[PDB]
């Protein structure tokens, strides 16, 4: 195929690998893992069950596995998992001898550092890379827009991570997690539908509530207009069918489980939502910059494509500005200028900006963390990989 | 709390119902003028036995706007009463010889009198929206739907 | 042709002699950028100067080379020579004889180390290094008078009669546009403002020359502020939000006035400008009060010269005409004065040159640059 | 008895004047439930405050109506004072004149409320609004002094000679104890220990107080705590579960020294304080470095005394004699100096009587109050 650096988003929910200029994901999968379970549920010879079986393979036959996974909230859980899901991405999805190749590796921006010092530890010491780079989520969802300015916004499945950024600076003080992601609205889902008397608690079913949620979930716009919709009418109703063949019928649900990135209360969390963490974010930088951070909201992770997302959380920023700066006086309200930046391809920005940085450095062999540097320093290597 | 706050009235202004159905080019006054000319004909035609005559002059020019709710209701209150003085055999002679244009009007009529029962007699409406729907067809409430907000 | 420039306390200015107005006018800065982490793949530089540090400021310390007119980073000052030479006049300096400036009263190493540089580093033919108070007595078709200047940095008082300089009579005052800048940033915490970072000094200093005046009669200004909003003005800050501001717009220059508002324990500006006149000769005094001109952009405020008249009539004897001199380029008028002197008709011969500067190195300054 | 209250940005100190410690001391919070689903007549309340916010706070959000020294919300600052008055000292405090504290370089609104609510209020007989730095002075038993106070959201430094403050060489840093919890709590995540609550915050403030120390020398403690496990520590949380805490003890404090760890463009309290006496005059700069009174909670860390003299003995010439005064009581001492002027034969004349608010308003402040 190509000499390049590899590029492998290794996030909470998928993992998505290829290499340096590719515009898109070479291959994207569950970052899970599978073991061999009975369970008083259909079997067939037409398949067979590896003792260790992961991503697509899992996936594709998750009613035969005890589905585990080796990420939460953006950080492995599971080394002995993570290990599983790293052979199979270079060994049976990219077929490739990792020894002597260049590898960038992402995490979001407040991980424990022993999260990336045994990442980059099994880089070296299971698969022989000559070098790693590891990069900082949302920075690459920057580099993906071919933009200097901005604050970036990426949620994901386990984490939602801001990151302001002015004329190629990282404003590293004022980047947070506001720790709900696509699993606790996935979560938050099988709450909804439990009070509705569905289950989901098997450990394949959370895999079934996730493409529910992904089909028909949606962000209220205006929360009293989805709950008159909701309590006065019965046009949100919608069915979905299980891969089981059973029907169930979801209506609140739709609006009320992502509701949760903005009202973080919904799951438990003090921490403020998705609009107001933006604007505590954008209204701590500095006066002569706020007005680049509003002008350009850029949107990331899969977490981020909700149907009308983006236009609640432009609505909440211009509604949170009128009640805390201007404090309901209309007349100056026309003057604030707020963009969120949504573009399709967003929930792989993260790779598409990886495949492009990875490119911008690939023939810089010194920006690299090297092996002959990690072999002869350990950890104090990774003290090149920024502040 | 802010999610209550409506931003979105003042930051994009909709489309006003004049941005869709052209400005009325007369006058309150001037179509005030016109309607109270017709009104003392519509009356007299009732008189002489001719209502069929008060509808078709009647008919001739409509008032429209929210300016003139006061003119309005003066000419539907002639309207009504020139319809409820039309003996109910003349009306499939009457409604195979109108226009367009004066069906859209009667159909757009007797559905501003439908809308007020304790002023107007819906018996008498009804039964001129069966006969007018069953000869011009469905089309003709289909303009009505379509049809201008202040008339 | 001949280099000029007002080496600024805050305001580099610089262009060619016998130019009507400086081609060239920036901030005396060198920013630096503040925060350790960075899109690696994308170019910085080291360090800004000038509108590119003043523009990229949200990410910036903003430090000014000069501080009260004395060079306090020469290594600095290079760049921001540099940045007069190579990026906005874009000269080759080895080629054009220079006209550089500096206050009276200064330390004696200024003088020095702004001409090694200027020879060992930027290669000139020659320079001079002038009085920027003499400088400002041209400009104004004149050869006697008492200008006050106040620029960045200085405040000085310099009487010249006929030509004649009277370093008796010259003073030097610590207080100008930076000291009521920070003055300002200290009374607009009162309304709750706060304004603290390098980047906030710059955008006081924009409401300080926007929103600023000098009030005729203090005591009844401040009562007509407190008894009525009609004085309260509006800015708006670089983010969108409204700051109003009151009797703090008056307030802030009255401390020239009123050096006590800092706790300076030193005379206002009347004061030295009329102590300064009476420590002049005893007939050379008799038009200094029909004879005093302002210079440097602190004496741009609205109202400080018909404050200026009243102050100085109240003080000096009225046997005798009392006036003020405020011309509308008051801001560029020390350079405008260079670029006269460096297209002077007798003036071609009287540079510091390698011919002389080469053996008696830097000490050649004070020999005739005063 | 005249009341003592100590508006503390984190902390509320109040009692009666000749006391020599505060009656009572408890947070500065209000805290709200934040769930809906309740107890009937359970003796269950809209609001907490004080003890009962802290004891309850797991399910509360718990937020201080003061940020940086300033009341950010007047309607719980109100329950706060209710609170001190009824509650704690248990006083109807229309029979007791009652002496206040405020942060210098404040809002003038903010002491113009302050008074306003105490007499339209609590119908006090008497107030006095005295800056913090001055009291901590009294407590001392000294009339020469610079102050270095540092609290929850404030620290200032107060140069004060002979009795006369010199109010042009004041510094105020928006940077305490608040700002060193956010960067306890934010570097605590490196460990994998997520903290994120209103309520986990009031856990890592017990941790940044138990543990946490000035390095003497910060670079040398970060080799030394890469070298070993001698400098880590253990922490039981509320869970019973234990917390490892390591070099993040001594780099939440030197924050002080180095605001840079949180991105604020500032000098650190050393250098703050150097430059508050470096902007004294030279007779006064001979003394107050023998008199850097420490006061507030946030000036208690272990190790603080001798590191902000290794530090301000390399900032002052080496002929100086600096010594450091940091009473184990340095937490009060704003309070105990109230406690003191309060007392006092001279003061009683001072005081801000009912009759004339009713004659003037809450601008009497300005008048009566520095
Ligand atoms: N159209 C959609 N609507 C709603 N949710 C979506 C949509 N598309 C993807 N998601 C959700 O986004 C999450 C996956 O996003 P993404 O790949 O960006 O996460 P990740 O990178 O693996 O996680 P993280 O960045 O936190 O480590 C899942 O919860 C998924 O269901
Ligand atoms: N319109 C104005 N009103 C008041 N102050 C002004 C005005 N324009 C500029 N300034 C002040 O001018 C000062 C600079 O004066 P300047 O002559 O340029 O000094 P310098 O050349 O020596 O650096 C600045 O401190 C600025 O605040
Ligand atoms: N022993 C200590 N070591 C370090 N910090 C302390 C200590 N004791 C108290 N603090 C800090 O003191 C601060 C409160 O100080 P205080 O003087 O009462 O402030 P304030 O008056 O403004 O409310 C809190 O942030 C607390 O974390
Ligand atoms: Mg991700
Ligand atoms: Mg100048
Ligand atoms: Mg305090």
């Amino acid at each position: 195929m190509e000499s390049a650096p590899i590029v492998l988003d290794n996030g909470t929910g998928f993992v998505k690998v290829g290499y340096a200029k590719d515009n898109f994901p070479r291959f994207q999968f569950p970052s899970i893992v599978g073991r061999p379970i009975l369970r008083a549920e259909e079997k067939t010879g037409n398949v067979q069950i590896k003792d260790v079986m992961v991503g697509d393979e899992a996936e594709a036959v998750r009613s035969l596995l005890q589905v585990k996974y080796p990420m939460e909230n953006g950080i492995i859980r599971d080394f002995e998992e993570m290990n599983q899901l790293w052979d199979y991405t270079f060994f049976e999805k990219l077929k490739i001898d990792p020894r002597g190749r260049k590898i960038l590796l992402t995490e979001p921006p407040m991980n424990p550092v022993a999260n990336r010092e045994k990442m980059c530890e099994t880089m070296f010491e299971r698969y022989g890379f000559g070098g790693v780079y590891v990069a900082i989520q949302a920075v690459l969802s920057l580099y993906a827009q071919g933009l200097s300015s901005g604050v970036v916004v990426d949620s994901g499945d386990g984490v939602t991570h801001i990151v302001p950024v002015y004329e190629s600076v990282v404003l590293n003080h004022l980047v947070g997690r506001l720790d709900v992601a696509g699993r606790d609205a996935t979560r938050y889902l099988i709450s909804l539908l439990l009070r509705k008397g569905y289950a989901f608690n098997r450990t394949a079913d959370f895999e079934t509530v996730r493409e529910m949620k992904e089909k028909l979930c949606y962000v209220s716009y205006d929360l009293e207009l989805d709950h008159k919709l909701s309590e006065e009418t019965t046009v949100l109703m919608r069915n979905y069918t299980l891969p089981d063949g059973r029907v169930i019928k979801v209506g609140s649900e739709r609006y009320e489980c992502p509701e949760c990135l903005f009202q973080p209360h919904l799951v438990g969390s003090e921490q403020p939502g998705l609009s107001e963490f933006i604007f505590d974010t954008i209204q701590a930088a500095d006066v002569d910059i706020r007005k680049y951070l509003y002008r350009a909201i850029v949107l990331s992770g899969g977490s981020s494509m909700y149907a009308g997302l983006p236009s609640r959380l432009e609505k909440e920023i211009k509604q949170l500005w009128f009640e805390r700066v201007l404090h309901g006086d209309p007349a100056r309200l026309p003057n604030f200028k707020v963009k969120i930046e949504d573009a399709p391809r967003r929930r792989h920005a993260v790779f598409i900006g990886g495949a492009v940085l990875a490119d911008i450095m690939a023939q810089n062999d010194h920006m690299w963390v090297s092996k002959a540097e990690w072999e002869e320093y350990g950890v104090r290597a990774l003290d090149k990989l920024g502040p | 709390t802010f999610r209550t706050l409506d931003v979105d009235s003042i930051t994009e202004p909709v489309l006003t119902e004049q941005d869709i159905f052209p400005i009325r080019n007369e006058t309150a006054e001037q179509v005030q003028a016109a309607v109270s000319q017709l009104i003392p004909q519509a009356r007299s035609a009732i008189q002489t036995g001719n209502a069929l005559q008060g509808l078709k002059t009647l008919l001739s020019y409509v008032p429209y706007g929210n300016d003139v709710q006061e003119v309005r209701t003066q000419y539907l209150n002639a309207f009504v009463d020139v319809l409820s003085n039309i003996r109910a055999a003349d009306i499939p002679a009457f409604v195979k010889e109108c226009s367009t244009e004066e069906i859209d009007n009667i159909v757009n009529f007797i559905y501003r009198g439908l809308a007020n029962p304790q002023a107007y007699n819906s018996s008498v409406l009804l039964n001129w929206h069966e006969k007018v729907v069953e000869i011009s067809g469905i089309g003709c409430i289909v303009r009505v739907l379509n049809s201008r907000p202040d008339l | 042709t001949a280099l000029v420039c007002d080496n600024g306390s805050g305001l580099v200015k610089a262009g060619f002699a016998g130019d009507d107005a400086p081609r060239a006018v920036f901030p005396s800065i060198v920013g630096r950028p503040r925060h350790q982490g960075v899109m690696v793949g994308m170019g910085q530089k080291d360090s800004y100067v000038g509108d590119e540090a003043q523009s990229k400021r949200g990410i910036l310390t903003l430090k000014y080379p000069i501080e009260h007119g004395i060079i306090t980073n020469w290594d600095d000052m290079e760049k921001i020579w540099h940045h007069t030479f190579y990026n906005e006049l874009r000269v080759a300096p080895e080629e054009h004889p220079t006209l550089l400036t500096e206050a009276p009263l200064n330390p004696k190493a200024n003088r020095e180390k702004m001409t090694q540089i200027m020879f060992e580093t930027f290669n000139v033919p020659a320079m001079y290094v002038a009085i920027q108070a003499v400088l400002s007595l041209y400009a104004s078709g004149r050869t006697t008078g008492i200008v006050l200047d106040s620029g960045d940095g200085v405040t000085h008082n310099v009487p010249i009669y006929e030509g004649y300089a009277l370093p008796h009579a010259i003073m030097r005052l610590d207080l100008a546009g930076r000291d009521l800048t920070d003055y300002l940033m200290k009374i607009l915490t009162e309304r709750g403002y706060s304004f603290v970072t390098t980047a906030e000094r710059e955008i006081v200093r924009d409401i300080k020359e926007k929103l600023c005046y000098v009030a005729l009669d203090f005591e009844n200004e401040m009562a007509t502020a407190a008894s009525s909003s009609s004085l309260e003005k509006s800015y708006e800050l670089p983010d969108g939000q409204v700051i109003t501001i009151g009797n703090e717009r008056f307030r802030c220059p009255e401390t020239l006035f009123q050096p006590s508002f800092i706790g300076m324990e030193s005379a206002g500006i009347h004061e030295t400008t009329y102590n300064s006149i009476m420590k002049c000769d005893i007939d050379i005094r008799k038009d200094l009060y029909a004879n005093n001109v302002m210079s440097g952009g602190t004496t741009m405020y609205p109202g400080i010269a018909d404050r200026m008249q009243k102050e100085i009539t109240a003080l000096a004897p009225s046997t005798m005409k009392i006036k003020i001199i405020a011309p509308p380029e008051r801001k560029y008028s020390v350079w405008i004065g260079g670029s006269i002197l460096a297209s002077l008709s007798t003036f071609q011969q009287m540079w510091i040159t390698k011919q002389e500067y080469d053996e008696a190195g830097p000490s050649i300054v004070h020999r005739k640059c005063f």
